[PDB]
């Protein structure tokens, strides 16, 4: 009988660093420059005059300590006491909490959505999705099947063939193979099965 | 429609989405810069009012 | 002890340095683009294809509610306010001759360092706020950009150290 | 050189522990090479703990499940399930 | 007098925006009544 | 307090036995192929068919970006790291039956051990890695695998605890 060939997927080649995909480089860039400006600052205000060593624990260490952790919601272990550094403190925990939820977000939408995927299957669904194009040997039986028949979704399939351009058809089987070939999917051709399953 | 040129009832791309972008976040980097401001003018008052 | 103020000077003559090469240059991004459809780079100010026979061919950047946002990226006057904000830190780390024993200049300083510092990171995200308005990539001016606001924070904290070193140490 | 901290073996084994989890422990490393590792092992935790629950909300939308046999030929590589003919009729001959 | 518990007005004002975004924040009611705000909000 | 000069050596002597046993032997893995399809078995190097009338035969395994990943699973590089660093650490400890008093062989031997463990645990990630690009299970040198590991670093904190028993008890 007449059956369908398509080029064959391949698998998967995930990428050793794909974690950061879910977040474009320019945020990952953003960050170090807010910590770092982040961290400065609240050295600067805690370090003027005390008028004595004791008055603020917070020297530049503890300082990108206390932001470092800040940021990676592990807790710390010296708050600021200064209005001058709370303020700072909680203004960059926001920062921190929309930046996590944002992120996790982004990664459970990705998931879904690279798994709804439900690839082209049974022959028939390929009436939905013409962007795959289709065709058949020119001048063949093939056509005059599909000109001659009458039922919804051939003659859907013949009309689109009939309007669809440029021209799907192809002079030969070995055009039409190297045709699917070259076009690397996104191009299915149509042919009987006992030729289709020795191609393989 | 049996001669158009569009996908006249169904076009969904559905994409692998663009990834989250910087100009979805920028509004909190612009709210931070400015509490680092007004940490500044407060920090230049705090210890030092009193000086004389 | 003591020697760093050598360092002071030789931080705020490197950011100066390269601040006025990184607003001073034409390579900031690289793009496909016009100059009336090849691959080009532009800068601040102005654009300029090449890859071809036309090489040099460039004209004046047009950058014409968002229109206030578009109207402070065409002033651009964030970088070179870092720039003058930097030149009045040397104005004040330049305070070796007067008011010794003081230093209240030389804590000054530091405050100028840390608002250049500022400076560059606003004009950063404004500046990719803008071009998110292509297979693009970043010149080294950009680099230099960046690196210029590194060695900013980088003297200011040692500015003030030495502050305290020759304050601070004098309380007892 | 330093003998003031208590980083006792297994209290180090109990930092790490309440690490891993969000419960903030008390003791720090208050050192400089100990921050180093306190710094990764966050954000290790951090990365870890988000990509599953993005994956568990995922998983539970799809609920897509096939397969037990299929194959129409691997219903030989297995003995857990039965399989059979009407007895005495020509698809008996046939094997 | 009484004097179990330190909180003043600005303090407790940290104390809340601080458990508000989870950053662990250093002090803790330490009495009755107090724990019945740390653990609803 | 005493005894634990004897303890450790034992002990790193059979993770050291433990682990070169592990790299030499056939049964890191099970899975179906061909030696010229059959149940089948591999270690780090070689394949070898069973259950079968070629039981016993085996053959080479193809190891030709992932192609520089692909290199380092072929030259192993990291588990003979682990096996020759735990082999000088028992050699450490055994050169500190002598010349005692220094205490510092000690302290080498610990951070041998320990350098040993980080070098299995990137083997280890790196093997399973390259395969995961069936029916699959572990076999029991993937156990010795982590009991080399498992071990070490017990040993180590030993070792670490061996040195600050015996060292500056003379001042505290």
């Amino acid at each position: 009988g007449i059956s369908i060939m398509i080029k064959k997927p391949q698998k998967s080649k995930p990428g050793v660093f794909s974690f950061l995909d879910p977040l474009a480089y320019e945020i990952w860039m953003c960050i170090v420059f807010a910590y770092i400006g982040v961290s400065v600052v609240l050295f600067l205000v805690s370090r003027f005059s005390p008028y004595s060593e004791s008055t603020n624990e917070f020297g530049i260490f503890n300082s990108l300590w206390f932001s470092l952790g800040a940021f990676m919601q592990q807790g710390c272990d010296i708050s600021p006491r200064s209005l001058s550094g709370r303020i700072v403190g909680g203004v960059w925990w926001f920062f921190t909490l929309i930046i996590i939820s944002s992120y996790t977000a982004n990664l459970a939408a990705f998931l879904t959505v690279e798994r709804m995927v439900s690839p082209i299957e049974s022959a028939e669904d390929l009436s939905k999705q013409t962007e795959i194009a289709y065709g058949t040997l020119d001048s063949g039986s093939t056509k005059e099947f599909f000109r001659r028949s009458k039922i919804a979704v051939f003659d859907k399939m013949w009309t689109y063939m009939r309007s669809a351009e440029p021209s799907v058809f192809v002079r030969t089987t070995a055009e039409g193979v190297a045709r699917v070939r070259k076009s690397k999917g996104k191009y299915a051709y149509l042919l009987e099965s006992t030729m289709n399953e020795y191609i393989e | 429609y049996d001669k158009g040129e569009c996908g006249a009832k169904d076009s969904g791309s559905k994409e692998k989405t663009s990834a989250l972008s910087l100009s979805n976040v920028a509004g909190v980097f612009y709210i931070l810069v400015g509490g680092l401001g007004l940490a500044m003018l407060v920090a230049l008052i705090e210890f030092c009012y009193k000086s004389r | 002890r003591g020697v760093q103020m050598l360092l002071t000077t030789v931080g705020a003559f490197a950011a100066f340095s390269l601040m006025t090469i990184a607003v001073g240059t034409d390579y900031w991004l690289y793009s496909r683009g016009v100059c009336k459809e090849v691959m080009t780079h532009s800068g601040l100010w102005r654009t300029c294809c090449l890859e071809g026979n036309f090489k040099g061919l460039c004209k004046q950047i047009d950058h014409f509610a968002e229109y206030f946002l578009r109207a402070v990226r065409a002033s651009s006057i964030f970088p070179i306010l870092s720039v003058i904000l930097l030149f009045m830190g040397g104005l004040c780390i330049a305070a070796s001759e007067f008011y010794k024993t003081r230093h209240n200049i030389i804590l000054s300083a530091g405050i100028f360092f840390v608002s250049a510092g500022l400076s560059n990171i606003i004009g950063i995200i404004v500046y990719i706020s803008a071009n998110a308005g292509n297979s693009y990539s970043y010149g080294w001016s950009f680099y230099f950009g960046a690196l210029s606001f590194i060695i900013a924070e980088m003297v200011g904290v040692l500015a003030v150290h030495m502050f305290i070193d020759r304050h601070k140490q004098l309380t007892g």
